[PDB]
């Protein structure tokens, strides 16, 4: 199933969200959907969910949705909820948002945070467009 | 032809024409004996290829391309069918092709002379030239989608990408740049290199890692090249440690080549030269397929004296 990254934070793909059972076992209360095409699981309250409507491409901008994204994760840990960040495959888009979240909360650089997520979920390979943007985010922080 | 039967192959069911006999596994592809041609053939099943918008467009292209293309170094189409009788019934497509004896992964692993490496590369390049001449750039050329016969003939199985194993993709693809024909030349270089070295040139589990092996070996691209990248890719790439890289003499020494070959010192320098012109990060300075075919290492082989309603629609032709 989906990969635990942190306590209360999971990183996965759409097959993970659509799987009622797996979702019930991990405790997935919230959903950050990072795709235009992947639908919300019939079982998540709208308010408990978030789409970050981005494509997996070289021209897409996923930097301006970063702040929003981390807050949504933070907010959901405050209510003591468990968040699944996903997109179609959990390889590029969602992995990018997870890493940004790691960078912020653990005071890590891109290189460090990428390695942190990569060790837990070895299939991650965000494109260089997203990685360049994450470097730009490293600066803001 | 309406004569169909079924066999359980592993976990799947193949339902094929009676002419195809004694199926054994090797999409899911099994081997069969074609009773009407008196030779073995391959049968590839495409199951619910319209399971989505994607499988559809890749299947339709492959299916169209396979039908209108034909060359000696591209796998030959023998047949196409669906065991289903209607457009509603429509579920699966079967592609019958000629069957080779091994894939290039296996062959790489064997003990090859210069003469055989040259011949495999030469065939590869003709296959590609033919594709480019038809306006097809492959962009996904790998040892696993190239098959070869016992006598060393080489066929290319697929037509590549539209418009996990990432080791043979050109830098242009990783860097989000535009590409042209010689993109496929980078893949050929990788394969060539693999054949000589005895292992994958740039083995990686993601883009970062891919790039890394690339620059660790060939060297960080010059500033002029960095400036060709879109701003974001450029900021990521310019942030990575610099590497000097190694000369092609150090990357591909004589010892790597088969040891007792006639004229191998010259043959190894020809191979190194060809490699040095193929594994070039800047595609505008990388050789073309036509220049490659004319290279001393390859040119021995030139002979002057010789020469969903849609899918379903396309299956019923
Ligand atoms: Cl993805």
């Amino acid at each position: 199933g989906p990969t635990r990254i942190l306590p209360n934070l999971y990183l996965g793909c759409q097959r993970d969200v659509l799987n009622k059972e797996l979702m019930q076992q991990n405790g997935i209360g919230y959903v950050l959907n990072a795709s235009n095409t992947c639908p919300k699981p019939d079982f998540i309250p709208e308010s408990h969910f978030l789409r970050v409507p981005v494509n997996d491409s070289f021209c897409e901008k996923i930097l301006p949705w970063l702040d929003k994204s981390v807050d949504f994760i933070e907010k959901a840990k405050a209510s003591n909820g468990c968040v699944l960040v996903h997109c179609l495959a959990g390889i590029s888009r969602s992995a990018t948002i997870a890493i940004a979240y790691i960078m912020k909360r653990m005071d890590m650089s891109l290189d460090e945070a990428y390695r942190f997520v990569k060790e837990k979920r070895p299939t991650i390979s965000p494109n260089f467009n997203f990685l360049g943007q994450l470097l730009d985010y490293e600066k803001k922080i | 032809d309406n004569n169909f039967y079924s066999v359980e192959i592993g976990d799947s069911t193949f339902t094929v024409l009676k002419r195809y006999q004694n199926l054994k596994p090797i999409g899911i592809v099994c081997a069969a004996y074609d009773a009407i041609l008196e030779r073995n053939v391959a049968i590839k099943k495409l199951s619910r290829p319209f399971q989505n918008q994607t499988h559809a467009k890749r299947a339709y292209r492959e299916l169209v391309l396979m039908k209108c293309v034909n060359h000696k170094n591209i796998i030959g189409l023998l047949n196409v069918f669906t065991p289903q009788k209607s457009l509603e019934e429509f579920q699966d497509v079967y592609i019958v092709m000629e069957l080779m004896d091994a894939n290039l992964c296996q062959v790489i692993q064997m003990e090859l002379d210069h003469e055989r490496m040259s011949y495999l590369l030469y065939q590869m390049l003709c296959g590609i030239k033919h594709l480019h001449s038809a306006g097809i750039i492959h962009r996904d050329l790998k040892p696993s989608n190239i098959v070869v016969k016992s006598d060393c003939t080489l066929k290319i199985l697929d037509f590549g990408l539209a418009r996990v194993t990432r080791y043979y993709r050109a830098p242009e693809v990783i860097l989000g740049m535009g590409y042209k024909e010689n993109v496929d030349i980078w893949s050929v270089g990788c394969i060539m290199g693999e054949m000589i070295k005895g292992g994958v040139l740039f083995p990686g589990t993601d883009h970062i890692d891919q790039w890394n092996k690339v620059i660790e070996q060939l060297g960080t691209p010059c500033p002029e090249f960095m400036k060709k990248l879109q701003p974001t890719v450029r900021t990521y790439v310019e942030n990575r440690p610099k590497y000097a890289g190694y000369s092609f003499e150090k990357l591909f020494p004589d010892v790597l080549f088969p040891a007792d070959s006639e004229h191998n010192k010259l043959k190894a320098s020809q191979a190194r030269d060809l490699l040095s012109k193929m594994l070039v990060i800047d595609a505008s300075k990388r050789i073309s397929v036509d220049e490659a075919l004319q290279h001393p290492y390859i040119n021995v082989w030139y002979d002057p004296s010789e020469a969903k309603e849609l899918i379903y629609k396309e299956v019923m032709d």
